[PDB]
């Protein structure tokens, strides 16, 4: 039951401002002392602000302080954090953790998978997917490879199933790629026995929650 | 501030023999230091803190030791899935500080990778582009070169390589590469060559196509 | 000094709190850079059936973290630690899921450095077990007590 | 707050010594240059009914003596202090020839500035004295206490 | 019975040590601090050393600190001041003194008569008692003068009673002067009833504790 | 050192008006000031403490006040016994220091003496010397002139003068005069004369005698 959900990110233009928010359970929240930590594309942890369990005690990083602002909501169970004027340097995965004590202990037992914030003029846009065909070469172990290419979209992030899920083992989806245009790409192959391309069908989902548009690709020979 | 210097910044080791991360502070943090481990998409996990205190839940084989401004973790019998980035933080004074961190992979048998190549897709094509696609599936160590030579011809600054995290499970890599080519450009020629170079290849590999 | 029986070193095992905390001379408590005014916050039993204990205490214009090993000996509920003056421990009382009292005295002067503590598990007040405190410390010649809020709590000195 | 009924001023006149003390803010008393670490010393009663009061407390690493007007009210055993912050000073129980228990608030906080004392007339530790003082405190939100020694009430300031 | 009677003055020689004994009465000893004042001959009074009343707090003049040592003995209601390597600047008449708290209060409100503490290296010496007869002017008044001369002796003091202490209205004990042979001499007179000088007798006493010599000289017409 | 300086060093009032005696100290020592009494031969008495506190068994006619710097000692109905010196003292650091002291003594109507003559007794002679003694008794104020005549010669450091303290009652006093001659000396003459002098006698008073 013991969980920390942090939601609120989202793509965020340079000066205006955003609110995240942590939700907790499983644990007595106002016990412990929270903090945010962030980490920014392809970086380190980062150390953001820090509050204790009744909230009366909070501490920002330098470069976040006069514009980011810690609080807590002993109720809820929720854990916030307010930024504002955002730049560029804000784009960040930002954490939430669970201190061991009451107060801003130092170390946290406990975080959550982290909200994606981008901080861009750029607008929302929702990618293409290609089928990635199987070439002739299908006879190259008797186990043919396909996939799918989805390219020019942003912000991040893609997720990328085969068969609505069904499809796992042999699934290799890559890392996006900032391509010159700004945009992201990415591509997403999948291995399977060749002696299957005639009864089996191979369709990818890829979904971009950003751009609000889901899809469905069939990857055939 | 405190600057906490972690070393090594990445290293291999081979399942089961003892791996030792050092972190060093820019000054004295008394025994306030904790080691988190971070995988890929995953919630960071507390390991050490108080500089030697171990986490509830984790494994013993996990050790840390260190006083003043040297500190060390250690991992004794590594495992296939204790790859990951380590990190060391200090909570004496604020702000408190992360290390740069060490990223940690796991050793194994070279293997070769099987290539694949895939034409542009007439969707995208019918756009004003065309991303010709190459694959390396499945394969060991992680350094691998590849070429794409149109009619023969090399290329330089037209493709752009993506390689995916070492698999849990196989401990192997995949890698794949995109060339970008303007419609016409793909138009001018029919003879494109992916040629690939792995140390578990005696040989250069290459997979091609023709419009 | 008529301490606790038995005692199950395993379950006292975790996060606690000092709460409140008496000594027989002044000195050893008052002004908050005191020689025995420290603050548990981790009890690690070792295998060896020892005691690791992380605490903090002020030193030299700062609060300073500290692990302690307090090895036990022939006697129920005491250890003792190797730290200088031989300073002994005994745990007079605890329930395990709420509180514990100690008190820890240096047997080269067993008659000014007698301190005690009332540890919780919690970061509340809890009035029942500064209660037991109050009344197991009634026959000891405590010259000085001081009892601690949630707010300070949130303290790795505690305000 | 539950004072004593009718006080007879004319009695409590003469030398005391303040034996134990306690307040419901550690920083109140804590360390000795304390802002409620005072010292009676003599209690002399003036004709218009009111009290002066002899005492010493730390200021500016060095004891200060200080004469304080406690001016008597339309309240039984409760004086006022025309020092800012208004302190107010309750008289909880006497017995004259022994011992006496008193109280000083401020009434702009009457919440973070409550302390009270335990004065006798001979330098002896009376426990009776202190008994009627741990019973009268029971009741109120304390969270640091002292108690001296003969010795130490041959400090000016206190040991 | 409230008292502080001191005692242990007398000649000392330089560099020589002397040991002062002050015994009180009357109060509980251990609950006041005590203190030694002493004052130079024709001079006014000098804080020496302090005590506390468990004695474990002393305090001394820097003019005799290293040289004095205060004490006390909470037994026998003692209060000590051993006076080591006395200069010619030690000579005064030695007060014991009470203090109203149990430190070292700062003032006190019982003191006794002092001792005279003389440190020279002249020999002591026993005076001489002459009669100071009625002149047969004894009707002058119906009252007659009659005294003593206790003559050259060294050092002081010399006290002088007359009829072993029973008369007093009358007596005029004059100061000791000092004499061009640096011994002191001091007279002591008395008026009384000429109509009583044939049944009365009267004689003046005179002891000289130094010299370690009391005497008895009758007054005659 | 803290230096207390007391004034007027010496005083003279008569019984009945009120006194007041200043005391100043080298710096500010709060309200730490003590009044003492001391008389001739006796135990200094302590009358005032903390500036203003009056100790028991002391008069109400005594009152002290006083802060920082400048304090004071009065005395409303002075009584003929009040005679004494005082003297202050603080208490605020060591070394404790002592005023130099005020002399008070009691202003009184003026007193004739009564003057008296002693011959030296044969026991003193029969040593080697003589004394010759006169007495000034009950007299005020306390100065007064003598003069030694023998054979209406006069006398120069042969002589010596010694005064009793004001008395407690009538606030008189009493003076001795000895006049000291070798035993040979003494017979070499017969007629030995004190001539006293003072403000109370119209004219110089000879009593006289002779061997
Ligand atoms: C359930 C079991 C719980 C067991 C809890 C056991 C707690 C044991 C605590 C031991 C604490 C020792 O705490 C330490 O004592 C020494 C004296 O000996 C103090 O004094 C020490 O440091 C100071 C400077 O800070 C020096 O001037 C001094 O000479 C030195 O002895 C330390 O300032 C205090 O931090
Ligand atoms: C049985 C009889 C018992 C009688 C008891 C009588 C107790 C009398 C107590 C008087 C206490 C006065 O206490 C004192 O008050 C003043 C305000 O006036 C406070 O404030 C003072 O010091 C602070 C700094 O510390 C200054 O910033 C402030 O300007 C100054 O006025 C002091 O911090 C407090 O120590």
């Amino acid at each position: 039951q013991v969980s920390l959900r942090e939601s609120g990110g989202g793509l965020v233009q340079p000066g205006r401002s955003l609110r995240l928010s942590c939700t907790a359970s499983g644990f007595t929240f106002r016990h412990h002392g929270m903090t945010w930590v962030r980490q920014a594309p392809g970086k380190g942890l980062e150390w953001v602000a820090s509050l204790s369990g009744s909230g009366t005690k909070t501490h920002f990083a330098d470069s976040v302080k006069g514009r980011f602002t810690i609080s807590r909501d002993n109720s809820n169970n929720t854990l916030y954090l307010q930024m504002d004027n955002v730049r560029d340097e804000d784009t960040a995965i930002y954490y939430c953790a669970k201190a061991k004590r009451v107060g801003a202990t130092g170390y946290f037992d406990l975080w959550g998978r982290g909200t994606l914030v981008t901080v861009s003029s750029a607008s929302t846009k929702g990618p293409s997917v290609f089928p990635l065909a199987p070439s002739s070469k299908s006879t190259s172990g008797g186990t043919a490879a396909l996939g799918c290419l989805v390219k020019d979209y942003f912000p991040e992030p893609v997720t990328v199933s085969w068969n609505s899920g069904a499809l796992t083992s042999g699934v290799h989806t890559f890392p996006a790629v900032l391509q010159s245009s700004g945009l992201y790409s990415l591509s997403s192959v999948v291995t399977v026995p060749s002696s299957s391309l005639g009864t089996q069908t191979y369709i990818c989902n890829v979904n971009h929650k950003p751009s609000n548009t889901k899809v469905d690709k069939k990857a055939e020979p | 501030d405190i600057v906490m210097t972690q070393s090594p910044s990445s290293l291999s080791a081979s399942v089961g023999d003892r791996v030792t991360i050092t972190c060093r502070a820019s000054q004295g943090i008394s025994s306030r230091l904790a080691w988190y481990q971070q995988k890929p998409g995953k919630a960071p996990k507390l390991l050490i803190y108080a500089a030697s205190s171990l986490q509830s839940g984790v494994p013993s084989r996990f050790s840390g030791s260190g006083s003043g401004t040297e500190f060390t973790l250690t991992i004794s019998s590594l495992q296939p899935e204790d790859f990951a980035t380590y990190y060391c933080q200090q909570y004496h004074s604020y702000p408190w500080t992360f290390g740069q961190g060490t990223k940690l992979e796991i050793k194994r048998t070279v293997a070769a990778p099987s290539v694949f190549i895939f034409p542009p897709s007439d969707e995208q094509l019918k756009s004003g582009t065309a991303s010709v696609v190459c694959l390396l599936n499945n394969f060991y160590p992680r350094e691998a070169k590849v070429q794409w030579k149109v009619d023969n011809a090399l290329q330089s600054g037209n493709s752009q390589e993506s390689v995916t995290e070492q698999d849990s499970k196989d401990s192997t890599y995949s890698l794949s590469s995109t060339l970008t080519l303007s419609k016409a450009d793909y138009e001018k020629h029919k003879v494109y060559a992916c040629e690939v170079t792995h140390q578990g290849l005696s040989s250069p590999v290459t997979k091609s196509f023709n419009r | 000094t008529q301490t606790m029986k038995g005692l199950d070193i395993q379950k006292v095992a975790g996060t606690w709190y000092s709460l409140a905390m008496a000594a027989s001379d002044i000195s050893l408590l008052d002004a908050q850079s005191a020689p025995l005014r420290v603050y548990v916050e981790e009890l690690k039993p070792t295998p060896e059936g020892d005691l690791e204990i992380l605490l903090q205490k002020w030193e030299n214009g700062e609060c300073a973290q500290k692990k302690i090993i307090a090895e036990k000996t022939k006697i129920p509920a005491v250890f003792k630690i190797d730290a200088l003056n031989e300073n002994k421990v005994l745990v007079l009382d605890t329930d395990y899921k709420k509180y514990l009292l100690f008190c820890m005295e240096n047997s080269a002067e067993p008659e000014q450095s007698l301190a005690c503590q009332c540890l919780v598990r919690t970061p509340e007040v809890d009035d029942e077990a500064l209660e037991k405190f109050d009344k197991a410390l009634k026959a000891l010649p405590m010259h000085i007590r001081l009892s601690f809020n949630p707010t300070q709590l949130e303290e790795q000195c505690h305000i």
